[PDB]
RNA sequence: GUCCCUAUCUGCCGUGGGCGCUGGAGAACUGAGGGGGGCUGCUCCUAGUACGAGAGGACCGGAGUGGACGCAUCACUGGUGUUCGGGUUGUCAUGCCAAUGGCACUGCCCGGUAGCUAAAUGCGGAAGAGAUAAGUGCUGAAAGCAUCUAAGCACGAAACUUGCCCCGAGAUGAGUUCUCCCUGACCCUUUAAGGGUCCUGAAGGAACGUUGAAGACGACGACGUUGAUAGGCCGGGUGUGUAAGCGCAGCGAUGCGUUGAGCUAACCGGUACUAAUGAACCGUGAGGCUUAACCU
RNA sequence: ACGAAUGGCGUAAUGAUGGCCAGGCUGUCUCCACCCGAGACUCAGUGAAAUU
RNA sequence: CACAGGUGGUCAGGUAGAGAAUACCAAGGCGCUUGAGAGAACUCGGGUGAAGGAACUAGGCAAAAUGGUGCCGUAACUUC
RNA sequence: AGGACCGAACCGACUAAUGUUGAAAAAUUAGCGGAUGACUUGUGGCUGGGGGUGAAAGGCCAAUCAAACCGGGAGAUAGCU
């Protein structure tokens, strides 16, 4: 089954009204390195909760 | 949980004899006709044992009048007055369901001689 | 747990050996007949010199089933085969003079005291 | 419905799952830290830690169970000679799962899983 | 009559001395504490609000804590209301326990049934004008909803261990909340 | 015309996001309204009674048990249970023996935990109330009577509204109750429900994490160290059925002992060992006008 | 009523040929239940179509 | 189309097997150019199934079942 | 010996399901038929459109066939849209 009428740009926008991405609420800051990171994720320099968990 | 266990613990029989599949047992069951209550004996081969505490059960198979009859007893039911092991069987399975295809010569069970 | 087309052995000496359930009596759209239930059958196999003859249509009461019967304590009795006892169409009384194999306490009703009396065992 | 059921299917059949976790347990034992997806790490806990517990008691039969599992004498030897005694006092929780972002190729949630005493 | 809030502990059996096995659902009905009494004057209807169980002191939100503190009761794991018949009255803070059922022969038990998720028509409805009428039986969410089962026989009220044994099955999984009311059909 | 349909629209079944509901928030409700449900057989007492020359046989009411259907559940009986145990064929591998693993539809099978589940087992249909239908009536004139009707009054069915169950305040007519939180300063101008800066950021929420008998995803629930939320661990249970190794018997297959052994998923009871991080984020700073009443 | 090389009547054997019956077997069904996979669903990347 | 298609000849290891079937392997070559999760309905391909056993249906369609070797034994009919 | 039997390669295509904006303008999967023959197959050759070829189906003759394809008559004709 297929449309009989071209849906409008209005309806396209209404359907896409729920497509918006949600930005990360806020980043965590490691107490030792001071790097920002996703909460519960290790930092880019391999820190987590003030611990060098992975070397390099 | 603990509550269910204590409730079951206040109902399990304490004098349950130990039997294994392949044993021949005689189960005395309470039978009530009218108002007269009496014991009927069911003797056969234990072919399955379900150990679930209060919900324990065991299946006994006998061939009465050329008909194979399986009766599953609820081990802790008061209707089961007594269980007596008449013969120790020597099998290797927990469930002897293959005995349903066995007749006469094929259904003998080796004695557990110890 | 007998339904239409089920083949049943006969537990009596009325002459029939195998019957097929042709209708489960006792209620509209009733599906299964257990131990103690009445069914119309047709005779499929009978002895040549018997009181009933192949193709006879008459009622019967189911006395043994593989599906089994449950007892109030949860226990269950199971048989190797499905067995019935022939009844007359109108009197609904047994036609044979003996019952072979055990029957159950579930027939202990005023309608079926004959079968309990004639039963070698009433489990 | 999957009420009370456990164990992730991981879009694999049973034999593939078993083989993959055998391999992954071997990698975790020999390297002591591996980078895998978060669900695989979580299921890997349930495969590796029982191996270590088994390795706690050193016997021929235990080594043959740890070999029937993991199918590797390198890994069995390391288990029973290093990880068993290293974790002899620790009651469970031999592994540590560290979430580490997302895989570039497919945006999978990645996680480091490592032995706790590494 | 009012009901009580309990917890579904699980199912078990009771063997009667004449050899009947009664499937029982064990309901742990611990003390229900009246947290609020509602009347016509202030509320337009008569009811009691009860709580039960215990709650994490650090997980009682401050509105909830104030509501329980007015009653002078300890925070429970929820609030439930029971409508009152005119002869019935209770006081805030008063505790109600399971021997309220000591003489009740049948009860109604309502709980949230197990959730079957998105269920098809076969499971959900036992399947085999220019429009569809409302209420058309279709696939959708099954279970996970309030369900009452009526006229369950009370097998045992054990006050000391806070137990109600009702004959038969009651809605919901083990550990779920149950509202047990004396049977309204009777 | 039939059947399909990668289903845009209508319809429908479910389930969310937004904003609203006039300070915000957490709950508990009310109930406008809507939906579901409403079936039936048999047996037994009344009662072999009334009736009928007999034969035959009630109305009414009462009591249990079935069917069909529905709702729930998994204690039982079972099914499933490619995540548990075992047997076994062919082959390959782990150096070899032994022991194991892979592959052959889960290789083929035998059992079976949890969960799910029916065939399993609990429960339901109602009672009651209100107003009625056909119909039965009371009184009563028109029409000196008669008349159930004109005034009035009483009954009257699974029909209607209730009563039972569920949804339900977006019921915009946006309701009620309880509780909780916020009690700074200043500037500007088209001076108003105005804008702005600084300080402040509550209750709570959200997010993240561990997850769930919740679940397509959202959602909903539990928990986040002051912790049993999940995994592991310990003990048990359960299942399977006497592991391996060793010893003995045997020529050997194999048997016996150690040994109801070893192993054992989702189960139970525990246990902080691992992971649930301090924070940060959103949400503000007493809540318009008019009029009535009351405290003063 | 067809009908005798537009062949009539038979015929062992043969047939992925038409019709029927029996045994066995069974989820074809009563009446579905559970499970294992591949999609469906969510996330990331790429990204059509009929129709209008 | 980097397309489940088509395309002649040659070579022919081991174990089991009658076999160039089939299973598992060698030599050798590959994991098929989207992944990651989840574990709804439903679709597709499978496994199992109580009691019944074709009651399904247009129709046993589909499925299930039979299946090997040796020895015995083997009907009507027959053009032998 | 055999247009013998069972059965792979090989040739086919009976059933069902899937697919049916396909993986595919005819397949896949599971079954199925033939499988020393009137078999099958490579290479090359020949037969040409009112013609060929056809164990014959109006089949096939380059995914096209109750008369191929291409160019021309040709802007055929169309009281029809
Ligand atoms: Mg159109
Ligand atoms: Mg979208
Ligand atoms: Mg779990
Ligand atoms: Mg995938
Ligand atoms: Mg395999
Ligand atoms: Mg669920
Ligand atoms: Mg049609
Ligand atoms: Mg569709
Ligand atoms: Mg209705
Ligand atoms: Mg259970
Ligand atoms: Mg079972
Ligand atoms: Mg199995
Ligand atoms: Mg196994
Ligand atoms: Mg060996
Ligand atoms: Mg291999
Ligand atoms: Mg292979
Ligand atoms: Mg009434
Ligand atoms: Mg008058
Ligand atoms: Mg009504
Ligand atoms: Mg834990
Ligand atoms: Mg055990
Ligand atoms: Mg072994
Ligand atoms: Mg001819
Ligand atoms: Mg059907
Ligand atoms: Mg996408
Ligand atoms: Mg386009
Ligand atoms: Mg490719
Ligand atoms: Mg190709
Ligand atoms: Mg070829
Ligand atoms: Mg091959
Ligand atoms: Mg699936
Ligand atoms: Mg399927
Ligand atoms: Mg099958
Ligand atoms: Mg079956
Ligand atoms: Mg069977
Ligand atoms: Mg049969
Ligand atoms: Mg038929
Ligand atoms: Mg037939
Ligand atoms: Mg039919
Ligand atoms: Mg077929
Ligand atoms: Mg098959
Ligand atoms: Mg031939
Ligand atoms: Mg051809
Ligand atoms: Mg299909
Ligand atoms: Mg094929
Ligand atoms: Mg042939
Ligand atoms: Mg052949
Ligand atoms: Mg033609
Ligand atoms: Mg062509
Ligand atoms: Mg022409
Ligand atoms: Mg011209
Ligand atoms: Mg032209």
């Amino acid at each position: 089954a297929v449309q009989q009428n071209k849906p409008t740009r209005s309806k396209r926008g209404m359907r896409r009204s729920h497509d918006a991405l949600t930005a990360v609420t806020s980043l965590s800051v490691d107490k030792t390195s001071g790097e920002k990171h996703l909460r519960h994720h290790i930092t880019a320099d391999g820190y987590y909760r003030g611990r060098k968990v992975i070397a390099k | 949980s603990n509550i269910i266990k204590q409730l079951e613990q206040e109902q399990m029989k304490q004098d349950v004899p130990s039997f294994r599949p392949g044993d021949t047992v005689e189960v005395k069951v309470w039978v009530v006709e009218g108002s007269k209550k009496r014991l009927q004996a069911f003797e056969g081969v234990v072919i399955a044992i379900r150990n679930r505490g209060l919900h324990s059960a065991f299946t006994v198979r006998k061939i009465s009048n050329g008909e194979g009859v399986e009766r599953v007893f609820q081990t802790h039911s008061p209707v089961v007055d007594s269980i007596s092991v008449k013969r120790r069987g020597a099998v290797r399975k927990a469930k002897l369901y293959y005995l349903r295809e066995r007749t006469g010569k094929a259904a003998r069970i080796k004695e557990r001689l110890n | 747990m007998i339904q239409e087309q089920t083949m049943l052995n006969v537990a009596d000496n009325s002459g029939a050996r195998r019957v097929m359930c042709i209708k489960v009596l006792g209620g509209s759209h009733r599906r299964y007949a257990g131990v103690g239930d009445i069914i119309k059958i047709t005779i499929k196999e009978a002895i040549p010199r018997g009181k009933v003859k192949k193709g006879d249509v008459l009622k019967a009461v189911v006395v043994r089933t593989k599906k089994g019967v449950r007892r109030p304590d949860g226990s269950v009795i199971r048989f190797d085969g499905n067995a019935c006892v022939l009844l007359n169409n109108n009197s609904e009384q047994p036609i044979g003079t003996r019952i072979f194999g055990p029957v159950t306490r579930e027939l202990r009703s005023e309608k079926f005291m004959k079968i309990i009396s004639l039963a070698p065992e009433v489990l | 419905m999957r009420h009370r059921k456990s164990g992730r299917q991981l879009n694999r059949n049973s034999s593939h799952r078993q083989a993959m976790f055998r391999n992954m347990a071997g990698s975790l034992v020999r390297h002591e830290i591996i980078k895998t997806t978060l669900p695989k790490a979580k299921e890997l806990r349930r495969v590796v830690e029982p191996l270590i517990t088994l390795a706690k008691t050193d016997s021929v039969a235990n080594r043959r169970l740890a070999f029937a599992r993991t199918r590797d004498n390198e890994i069995v030897a390391k288990l029973f000679n290093e990880l068993g005694p290293r974790f002899a006092s620790r009651a469970g929780g031999y592994t540590r799962i560290l979430k580490c972002g997302f895989r570039a190729g497919d945006n999978a949630p990645m996680a480091y899983i490592e032995l706790v005493d590494r | 009559m009012i009901g009580l809030v309990g917890k579904k502990v699980g199912m078990t059996r009771i063997f009667t001395e004449d050899g009947v096995s009664i499937p029982v659902t064990v309901i742990e009905v611990e003390a229900n504490r009246v947290t609020q009494v509602k009347d016509l004057a202030n509320d337009g209807y008569r009811a009691i609000q009860v709580t039960t169980g215990a709650k994490k002191a650090n997980r009682v939100t401050k509105p909830e804590a104030g509501h329980f503190a007015k009653a002078g009761v300890e925070a429970g794991r929820g609030l439930w209301e029971f409508r009152l018949a005119e002869g019935e009255e209770f006081t805030v803070g008063q505790s109600i326990s399971v021997e309220l059922f000591a003489d009740v022969k049948k009860v109604d038990v309502t709980g949230t049934s197990k959730g079957k998720g998105f269920a098809g028509t076969v499971k959900r409805w036992n399947f085999r004008p220019g429009k569809v009428f409302k209420g058309k039986k279709m696939a959708g969410q099954m279970g996970n909803e309030r369900v009452t089962v009526q006229s369950l026989d009370v097998v045992r009220v054990d006050a000391e261990r806070n137990l109600l044994l009702v004959k038969g099955a009651v809605p919901g999984a083990t550990g779920s909340d149950l509202i047990v009311k004396p049977a309204v059909k009777a």
